C-alpha cells in the first residue's frame, strides 16, 4: 500500500539554523551524523542536536494550513502533503498563534473568525460515571 | 524500434542521368549505392528494378554477375486454364510479395564477387555501380512529346515521374522501400533550354564542353527514401515566390500568368502548417511542379511537388479558386506528415495518412469556415459508411488474410483497390480527428510536434540509421507519445476504430412520458449487417427543449434498449420569450405546430460526429423543420433537409423556402433546399396552388424589379448568391407536371435565363453558370413517346426538344470559336446529348463522342465523352464499342485516362454477374484474364482496375459463361 | 475563393490531475472520514509508527537529499529530450508524488476552513493576471512561477489597477490570490517517513487570499449528495472487481464494509445486486462474483462516473457538517454550501452579495462575505 507523507516544518535558532543551512546546502552526508532528531513518547516534545548539541524542541499546531506543492516545469504544480504542524528549537502552549509568513501574525487572534456554543471527551466521561452509578440528582443551579 | 528486413544498411546513394532523349523517349544512367553490411556473408544484394536495362554491375569496382526476374509481368502462366478471381489475387499477392523490399526480395540479384568476401566479412563498406538504360518507358517516366515541330523546348516537351508509393524501381534501381533511408546525390545532363527539376537543393549547374547540354546537380542531405525521390525535366518558365523566396514554381511555357495568380496563397499556408506545429519546413527549400497528362492530380515528393496544369486559373475564374487551393494545402501537408516522417511497415501507414488529412482539415476549418469543414466532415463520413455498408469494411492497421471479406489482399499498396485506398485515407483522417476528440486538440498538435521534433534532431546526424530511424513513426509509438503527452491511452479506441474494420448503424425512436416528464428513447443498432460492428461505449444525444439545449451522455451496453432521460419545463410556452439556442443566442418559434404535452423540439443522436455512424432517427415532421429553422449546426439542418423528403406536407415547403431566402444561413444548405423543394413539389402535385416552385423566389432574389422575366445583368461578387443562382434552375428543372412532363413554364424560363445573360460587366467568367444553365436544360428531358419503335427522325421530333437542341448546338459551336476555361460548356453540352440520346430524342450513335474521345482533345472532353460512350454501350449492348474501349485501355497515351475508363466501365459495368448478356463470351473471359494477368503490368493501377472490372463483371469464383 | 461560411451567425464568439488522483485510490481520496479525522481535515496530526526504523524510540539522523534532488531531474529531463522535447506528463505513480524530488514551493491559506481544498495529488495554475497601463506599457513585471496572461476582465470581485500584476491559483476547484513571499531564515522542511527523516529548505512560500469558488459544495441530504455517494461507493466496487484475479471476478462483502462502515449493508447490496450475485454454497462461497453478462466498465469510463473535484466539494461538506454539529442561522449562512451557491449565483448575476456581513472568513473588515442578497 501507500502511506501519505508526513512533512512538518522545523525551525531552530538562528545560528543553529544557519549552520543547518550550510551543512544542506553542502550536500554531504556528513549533515546526517551532525543533525539528529529525538521525538519524546509525550509527543510534543524533542531534542533537536546540531553539531551534537541539543536543542530543546516544541511540536506545536500551526493556525493556518500549509501545502507542499512540487512542479516539474513551474506552470503547473502538484499537491504532495498538508503541514500543520512545527517542531520549533531553542494543549494551549502546543498551539501556536502566529502563521509562518511575515502578514499572517497573530493570524488566531485578530484573521480568525471565531464561532463558539476535550469538552465533548468530558461529557462522555460524565455520561459514564452516571451509567456506573445507582441514582443521578441534577438541578441548574444559581449562585453559590 | 526498427530492425531491418535488408541483411545490408544503405548510406548513399549516387543517381546520374544521361542523354535524355526525346525522339527515341530514352534515359541513359548510371547509379552508385553506397551499402554497409550488417550480416557476414552477405552473398546476394537484392534491389529494385522495373523496365531498366542493366548493362553492367561492379561492386567495389570488380566485375560481378546479377540475375533478373520479375514475377509480377506475368503472374499466371498462360497455359493454366484457371479464370477465378482469388486464385489471381492470391498469386499477385505472392508475386508482388516475391518482389518487395519490405521483405528481404527485389527483382535484381546481384552476386557478391569471392574476393571481396573477406571484405564483407568483417562488415566494411560496398560500393555498387550499376549502369543502365531505359529504352522507351511504359511507366515511371513520362515523355509528353507534343507532334509540334521545332526544338524540343519551342514544342513544349518534358518528362515527369509518375506513379504511387513505391514506383521509383520503374526508372532506376534502388531499394525501392520507404524504411530504406539514405542521402542522395543527383545529376542530370539535359538540354541547354530545358530545366531538371528534382529533390534536394541545387549546389550547381555547370554546361558541357560543347555548351549544348548542361548539367543540374542536386544534393539531398535530408535522409529520404527512394520512393520520396522524382524528377520533372522540361523548358519550364521558373517564377521565385514573391513573399518566401526558397519557393520556386515551374510551369509550361505560355502559362506564366496563371502560376503568378495560382500559386499566390501559397505563403499562408506556409504559415499555417508552421504555426499549428511548432517545427518549420524541414526541407531547404520547396518546388511545384505543373505539367501535363498528369497521373494523379496532386504528387508529394521530398521536397517537390508536382501538380497538373489544369489547377491553373486565372483572377476571373471562380468554382475553380477553392480547389487548387487545397490541393496546394493537402501537398504540403503530406510534405510534413508523408515525406519528412516516413513509414516504418506497410503497417502504420494510417498514420501519416491520418495525420496528413488531419491537419489539411485544419486548415480548410481556418481558411474557409467551421462550417465548411463540418460539412467536408459529413460528407467524408457518409462517403465512408457508403463504401463500408457496400462491401465488407477498410481495415486501418492490419497484422500479418486480416480482411477475407474483399477480393484482393491488402498486405501490399500495389494489390489494393484504387477506391479501397481512396476510402483508407478518408478513414484515416476520421480516425485521427476521432483521437482528437478523445485527447484535447493541443495535446494532438503536441504529439505531432514531438514527432517532428524527433526526426529533425534525427535529420541531422550522419549515423548511418543509428538515429535515422527515428525519422520513421509506427503505431505503438505514435500510441506510446500519445501516452507520453497525455497521460491517457486510446487503446479502447484504437481497439474499437482501426483494429476492427466496422462502421456502426443507429435505429433511434424516442417517446415523451409526460406523467414522469421523461423522454424515453429506444436505440437499436443494426450489428448482423456485413458491414457493421457492435458499439458499447458511451453516447452523446442533445435534446432542444423549450427551455434550452441540454447534452446527454448514454451508456450503450449490449443488453440496452430503453434510456430514460429527464426532461425540463415548459414555461416559455406560458409567457413568450425566446427559446436559447445551442449557442448562447435565443430567438423566436412560432410554437403553434408544436405538441401542447410536450417541452421538447428536437432531439439529434451523437452530434458531434463522434462516432463513425449512419443515424437513423424518428422524429416528427414539425421537430424536424425547427430542426430546419432554428438549429446552429450544419450538419443538422443538412439532415433535417434530408429527413424532410418524405414529409411532403405545406409547412416543409414553407421551412425549406424559408431556408432559400434567408441569407446567413450556409450557403451549401441552401443548395440542397433547392432539391427538397423540387423533390417535395413534385411529390405533392395536384395540391400546388399558385406557380412552380423556386420561380417566383428567383424572380425576387435575381431577376430585375421592373422586368420580371429579364434576369439581372451578371456580378458574381458574391460567391454566395452565385452559387445559389447558378444551382436554382437545375433543381427548377426537375419539377414534373401530373402528366410527368417537365412544365413549359420552368423550360420557358430556363431558356429566357439563357437568351437574357449579360457578362460584360463582372470581373469574374460565366462558364460555370453557362455550364450549369446546360445542365439544368438537360434536367427537363422526360423520355419520348416513340410509337411502334418510330425511327428518331428530324421532323417528329418533340417541339420542346427542338428548342433544347438548338440551344445545345449553339453553344457547343460557339465553344468551337469562344472556348471556355477548361471547356465546361464542351462536357455540360456531350451530357445533354448523352440525355437527349438516353431517352428516344436524338438516335443512338456513339460516333460524336467517338470523335470527341480522341486523344488531342481536353482530358475533360475526353473523361466525358468516354463517359457517354460507356453508357452507350451499357445500354446498346454494344459489342465493338466495348472492344473499342478495352483497346482504348491497352493503347492510350495518357495513364490517367486509362485508368478513368476502367473506374467507369467498373462504375457503370456494360452487365453484372446476374445479367444474362450476348457479352458474355469465353473471349471476352479470356481477353479480361489477358488483361489481369499481361498488359497492365507496367502501371500497379491499371491492373487493380482490371481486377475491379473482373470482380464486377464475373464476380469471385468461376466465370459462369464458360465451358 | 473565400470564407464563405457565415460563422458569426451559427457560432457567435484543463487541469491534469496526477493518475493515483484521477483514479481515485485510496490514500490520497479516504472513502470514509469519522468524527475525529472529520476534525483534524487537512491538518493531519503526526502519528507515531509501530513498525519501521522511525519506530524505535531513540534520536534519529536527518539525511539530506540534494543528489537525490538533482538525480531525479537530470532523469526527467532525460525522459523529456528522449521524447522530442515538449511537455511531458510525469506524475503517473504514487511515487511521484513525493516531496523528496522537484521544485516544491509553499502554500499558506489566510481563512481556516476554506470552502474548498485541493487534495493530496490533484494539479493547479499560476495565472499571473497584468493588466496593462493605459496607453504604452513596458510589459508584465516578469515572475518566477506560472504564465502571464493579460485579463481587461478582472477574474476576481474587485478590478485589477493599470499596471499591477496578481498571481493567482487556478484550477477546477477555486480561484485565490496568492502572494509571494520569501521564507523566514530558520525554517526547513523535514519530510518523514517510516525508514527516517528527509530535511529540504524553502525558498519561496505563497500567502493565498481569499478563495473565489468555481465548484458549488452540496448541501447535507442533497440529492447531488446522494448521487456522490452512490456513485462513490460503485466505482470502489468496480476497482475491486477490477483487481481480482480470479477468472469468474469476484469480491468479499467484508472489504467494502471496511471502506464504508458508516452505509448500511442494504446500499452495498443495492449496488451489488445489478453487477453481481451472490454465491453461497459450491466453488466461490460466500463471494459475490460478477455476473457473466455484465460487461465491467473500462478505465476512462469509470474516471468519467466521479472526478476528484467532487470528491473535495464532497469533503469540504461533510467536514463542515461535522463542525457545525459539534458547534451546536449565522454559522449555518458561512456553511460552504450556502457560500458557494451564493458565489456562483452572483459570478452569473443573479443576485448580489453583502460584502460585509459574519460569513466574512476574517472577522474584520478584511476579506469579502459570500451570502446572497437580492439585486433589489
Amino acid at each position: 500500500p501507500h502511506e501519505l507523507e508526513s512533512q512538518f516544518i522545523l525551525r531552530l535558532p538562528p545560528e543553529y539554523a544557519s549552520t543547518v543551512r550550510r551543512a544542506v546546502q553542502s550536500g554531504h552526508v556528513n549533515l546526517k551524523d551532525r543533525l539528529t532528531i529525538e521525538l519524546h513518547p509525550d509527543g510534543r516534545h524533542g531534542i533537536v542536536r546540531v553539531d551534537r548539541v541539543p536543542l530543546a524542541s516544541k511540536l506545536v499546531d500551526l493556525p493556518c494550513v500549509m501545502e507542499s506543492l512540487k512542479t516539474i516545469d513551474k506552470k503547473t504544480f502538484y499537491k504532495t502533503a498538508d503541514i500543520c504542524q512545527m517542531l520549533v528549537s531553542t494543549e494551549k502552549k502546543f498551539i501556536w498563534n502566529h502563521g509562518i509568513t511575515l502578514p499572517l501574525k497573530n493570524v488566531r487572534k485578530r484573521r480568525f473568525r471565531k464561532t463558539a456554543k476535550d469538552v465533548e471527551k468530558e461529557v462522555k466521561r460524565l455520561l459514564s460515571t452516571d451509567a456506573e452509578a445507582v441514582s443521578t440528582r441534577w438541578e441548574i443551579i444559581a449562585e453559590d | 524500434g526498427f530492425e531491418s528486413p535488408r541483411p545490408y544498411k544503405l548510406t548513399h546513394q549516387v543517381v546520374c542521368i544521361n542523354n535524355i532523349n526525346f525522339q527515341r523517349k530514352s534515359v541513359v544512367g548510371f547509379v552508385e549505392l553506397t551499402i554497409f553490411p550488417t550480416v557476414a556473408n552477405l552473398n546476394r544484394i537484392k534491389l529494385n528494378s522495373k523496365q531498366c536495362r542493366i548493362y553492367r554491375v561492379r561492386i567495389n569496382d570488380l566485375e560481378a554477375a546479377f540475375i533478373y526476374n520479375d514475377p509480377t509481368l506475368e503472374v499466371c502462366h498462360s497455359e493454366s486454364k484457371q479464370r477465378n478471381l482469388n486464385y489471381f489475387s492470391n498469386a499477385y499477392a505472392a508475386a508482388v510479395s516475391a518482389v518487395d523490399p519490405d521483405a528481404g526480395n527485389g527483382e535484381l540479384c546481384i552476386k557478391v564477387p569471392s574476393e571481396l568476401w573477406k571484405h564483407v566479412d568483417e562488415l566494411k563498406v560496398l560500393k555498387i555501380h550499376i549502369n543502365f538504360s531505359l529504352d522507351q518507358p511504359k511507366g515511371g517516366l513520362h515523355f509528353v512529346v507534343p507532334s509540334v515541330e521545332g526544338s524540343m523546348a519551342e514544342r513544349g516537351a518534358h518528362v515527369f515521374s509518375c506513379g504511387y508509393q513505391n514506383s521509383t524501381r520503374f526508372w532506376f534501381p534502388c531499394v525501392d522501400s520507404y524504411s530504406e533511408l539514405c542521402t542522395w546525390k543527383l545529376e542530370f545532363t539535359v538540354d541547354a533550354a530545358m530545366v531538371a527539376v528534382s529533390n534536394g537543393d541545387l549546389v550547381e549547374t555547370v554546361y558541357t564542353h560543347d555548351m549544348r547540354k548542361k548539367t543540374f546537380h542536386y544534393m539531398l542531405t535530408i535522409p529520404t527514401a527512394a520512393s520520396n525521390i522524382s524528377l520533372a525535366i522540361g523548358p519550364f518558365e521558373i517564377l521565385v515566390d514573391p513573399y518566401m523566396h526558397e519557393v520556386t514554381h515551374f510551369c509550361l511555357p505560355q502559362l506564366l500568368p496563371l502560376l503568378k495568380h495560382t500559386t499566390s496563397y501559397l505563403h499562408e499556408v506556409f504559415e499555417f502548417y508552421e504555426e499549428i506545429l511548432t517545427c518549420r519546413y524541414p526541407y531547404s527549400c520547396f518546388k511545384t511542379v505543373f505539367i501535363d497528362e498528369a497521373y494523379v492530380e496532386v504528387a508529394a515528393y521530398a521536397s517537390m511537388s508536382i501538380f497538373s496544369t489544369n489547377l491553373l486559373h486565372s483572377a476571373m475564374i471562380i468554382d475553380e479558386t477553392p480547389l487548387t487551393r487545397r490541393c496546394l494545402a493537402q501537398s504540403l501537408a503530406q510534405q510534413f506528415f508523408g515525406c519528412f516522417i516516413s513509414r516504418m511497415s506497410w503497417s502504420d501507414e494510417w498514420v501519416l495518412k491520418g495525420i496528413s488529412g488531419y491537419i489539411y482539415g485544419l486548415w480548410m476549418k481556418k481558411t474557409f469556415g467551421v462550417n465548411e469543414y463540418r460539412h467536408w466532415i459529413k460528407e467524408e463520413l457518409d462517403k465512408i459508411v457508403a463504401y463500408e455498408l457496400k462491401t465488407g469494411g477498410v481495415l486501418l492497421h492490419p497484422i500479418f488474410n486480416p480482411a477475407s471479406h474483399l477480393h484482393f489482399s491488402i498486405k501490399h499498396p500495389h494489390t489494393l483497390s484504387w477506391e479501397y485506398y481512396s476510402m483508407f485515407q478518408c478513414k484515416a483522417h476520421l480516425v485521427m480527428r476521432l483521437i482528437e476528440n478523445r485527447i484535447s486538440m493541443e495535446f494532438m498538435l503536441q504529439v505531432f510536434n514531438k514527432l517532428l521534433s524527433l526526426a529533425s534532431t534525427a535529420s541531422s546526424q550522419k549515423f548511418q540509421s543509428h538515429m535515422w530511424s527515428q525519422m520513421l513513426v509506427s503505431t505503438s509509438g505514435f500510441l506510446k507519445s500519445i501516452s507520453n503527452v497525455s497521460g491517457k491511452d486510446i487503446q479502447p479506441l484504437i481497439k474499437q476504430w482501426v483494429d476492427q474494420s466496422g462502421v456502426v448503424k443507429f435505429y433511434g425512436s424516442f417517446a415523451f412520458n409526460r406523467k414522469r416528464n421523461v423522454l424515453e428513447l429506444e436505440i437499436k443498432q443494426d450489428y448482423t449487417s456485413p458491414g457493421t460492428q457492435k458499439y458499447v461505449g458511451p453516447l452523446k444525444v442533445t435534446v432542444q427543449e423549450l427551455d434550452g439545449s441540454f447534452n446527454h451522455t448514454l451508456q450503450i451496453e449490449e443488453n440496452s434498449l430503453k434510456h430514460d432521460i429527464p426532461c425540463h419545463s415548459k414555461s416559455r410556452r406560458n409567457k413568450k420569450k425566446k427559446i436559447p439556442l445551442m449557442n448562447g443566442e435565443e430567438v423566436d418559434m412560432d410554437l403553434s405546430a408544436m405538441d401542447a404535452d410536450s417541452p421538447l423540439l428536437w432531439i439529434r443522436i451523437d452530434p458531434d460526429m463522434s462516432v463513425l455512424r449512419k443515424v437513423e432517427f424518428e422524429q416528427a415532421d414539425f421537430m424536424w423543420q425547427y430542426q430546419l429553422r432554428y438549429e446552429r449546426d450544419v450538419v443538422a439542418q443538412q439532415e433535417s433537409i434530408l429527413a424532410l423528403e418524405k414529409f411532403p406536407t405545406p409547412a416543409s415547403r414553407l421551412a425549406l423556402t424559408d431556408i432559400l431566402e434567408q441569407e446567413q444561413c450556409f450557403y451549401r444548405v441552401r443548395m440542397s433546399a433547392c432539391f427538397c423543394l423540387a423533390k417535395i413539389a413534385n411529390s405533392m402535385v395536384s395540391t400546388w396552388t399558385g406557380p412552380p416552385a423556386m420561380k417566383s423566389l428567383f424572380t425576387r432574389m435575381f431577376c430585375c424589379k421592373s422586368c420580371p422575366n429579364i434576369v439581372k445583368t451578371n456580378n458574381f461578387m458574391s460567391f454566395q448568391s452565385y452559387f445559389l443562382q447558378k444551382t436554382m434552375p437545375v433543381a427548377m428543372a426537375l419539377l414534373r407536371d401530373v402528366h410527368n412532363l417537365c412544365p413549359k413554364e420552368v423550360l420557358t424560363f430556363i431558356l429566357d435565363l439563357i437568351k437574357y445573360n449579360d457578362n460584360r460587366k463582372n470581373k469574374f467568367s460565366d462558364n460555370y453558370y453557362r455550364a450549369e444553365m446546360i445542365d439544368a436544360l438537360a434536367n427537363s428531358v422526360t423520355p419520348a413517346v416513340s410509337v411502334n419503335n418510330e425511327v428518331r427522325t428530324l421532323d417528329n421530333l418533340n417541339p420542346d426538344v427542338r428548342l433544347i437542341l438548338e440551344e445545345i448546338t449553339r453553344f457547343l459551336n460557339m465553344e468551337k470559336l469562344l472556348p471556355s476555361y477548361r471547356h465546361t460548356i464542351t462536357v455540360s453540352c456531350l451530357r445533354a446529348i448523352r440525355v437527349l440520346q438516353k431517352n428516344g430524342h436524338v438516335p443512338s450513335d456513339p460516333a460524336l463522342f467517338k470523335s470527341y474521345a480522341e486523344y488531342g482533345h481536353f482530358v475533360d472532353i475526353r473523361i466525358a465523352a468516354l463517359e457517354a460512350v460507356v453508357d452507350y454501350t451499357k445500354v446498346d449492348r454494344s459489342y465493338e464499342e466495348l472492344q473499342w474501349l478495352l483497346n482504348m485501355i491497352q493503347n492510350d497515351p495518357v495513364p490517367y485516362v486509362r485508368h478513368k475508363i476502367l473506374n467507369m466501365l467498373t462504375k457503370n459495368p456494360p452487365f453484372t454477374k446476374n445479367m444474362e448478356s450476348p457479352l458474355c463470351n469465353e473471349a471476352l473471359v479470356d481477353q479480361l484474364w489477358k488483361l489481369m494477368n499481361s498488359g497492365t503490368s507496367h502501371d500497379w493501377r491499371l491492373r487493380c482496375g482490371a481486377v475491379d472490372l473482373y470482380f464486377t463483371l464475373f464476380g469471385l469464383s468461376r466465370p459462369s459463361c464458360l465451358p | 475563393p473565400w470564407n464563405l461560411s457565415n460563422d458569426e451567425y451559427y457560432y457567435p464568439k484543463i487541469i491534469q490531475h496526477s493518475i493515483p488522483a484521477v483514479e481515485l485510490r485510496q490514500p490520497f481520496f479516504p472513502t470514509h472520514m469519522g468524527p475525529i479525522k472529520l476534525r483534524q481535515f487537512h491538518r493531519p496530526p503526526l502519528k507515531k509508527y509501530s513498525f519501521g526504523a522511525l519506530s524505535q524510540p531513540g534520536p534519529h539522523s536527518v539525511q539530506p537529499l540534494l543528489k537525490h534532488i538533482k538525480k531525479k531531474a537530470k532523469m526527467r529531463e532525460q525522459e523529456r529530450q528522449a521524447s522530442g522535447g515538449g511537455e511531458m506528463f510525469f506524475m503517473r505513480t504514487p511515487q511521484d508524488l513525493t516531496g523528496k524530488d522537484g521544485d516544491l514551493i509553499l502554500a499558506e491559506y489566510s481563512e481556516e476552513n476554506g470552502p474548498l481544498m485541493m487534495q493530496v495529488g490533484m494539479a493547479t495554475k499560476i495565472k499571473n493576471y497584468y493588466k496593462r497601463k493605459p496607453g504604452k506599457d513596458p510589459g508584465a513585471p516578469d515572475c518566477k512561477y506560472g504564465e502571464t496572461v493579460y485579463c481587461h476582465t478582472s477574474p476576481f470581485l474587485g478590478s485589477l489597477h493599470p499596471g499591477q500584476l496578481l498571481q493567482a491559483f487556478e484550477n477546477n476547484l477555486f480561484r485565490a490570490p496568492i502572494y509571494l513571499h520569501k521564507m523566514p531564515e530558520t525554517d526547513f522542511l523535514i519530510i518523514r517517513t517510516r525508514q527516517g527523516y528527509y530535511i529540504r529548505e524553502l525558498v519561496d512560500i505563497f500567502v493565498v487570499g481569499q478563495q473565489c469558488p468555481l465548484f458549488e459544495v452540496p448541501g447535507p441530504n442533497s440529492k447531488r449528495a446522494n448521487t456522490h455517494i452512490r456513485d462513490f461507493l460503485q466505482v470502489f466496487i468496480y476497482r475491486l472487481f477490477w483487481k481480482s484475479k480470479d477468472r469468474p471476478r469476484r469480491i468479499r462483502m467484508e472489504d467494502i464494509k471496511k471502506a464504508f462502515p458508516s452505509h448500511s449493508e442494504s446500499s452495498i447490496r443495492k449496488r451489488l445486486k445489478l453487477c453481481a450475485d451472490f454465491k453461497r454454497t459450491g466453488m466461490d462461497s460466500n463471494w459475490w462474483v460478477l455476473k457473466s453478462d455484465f460487461r465491467l466498465p473500462t478505465e476512462e469510463e469509470i474516471r468519467a462516473m466521479v472526478s476528484p473535484e467532487q470528491c473535495c466539494a464532497y469533503y469540504s461538506m461533510i467536514a463542515a457538517e461535522q463542525r457545525l454539529k459539534d458547534a451546536g442561522d449565522d454559522e449555518v449562512r458561512t456553511a460552504p454550501w450556502n457560500t458557494t451557491r451564493a458565489f456562483i449565483a452572483a459570478m452569473k448575476g443573479k443576485c448580489l452579495l453583502e460584502v460585509t456581513g459574519v460569513a466574512d472568513p476574517t472577522g474584520c473588515g478584511e476579506g469579502f462575505s459570500y451570502v446572497k442578497i437580492p439585486n433589489k
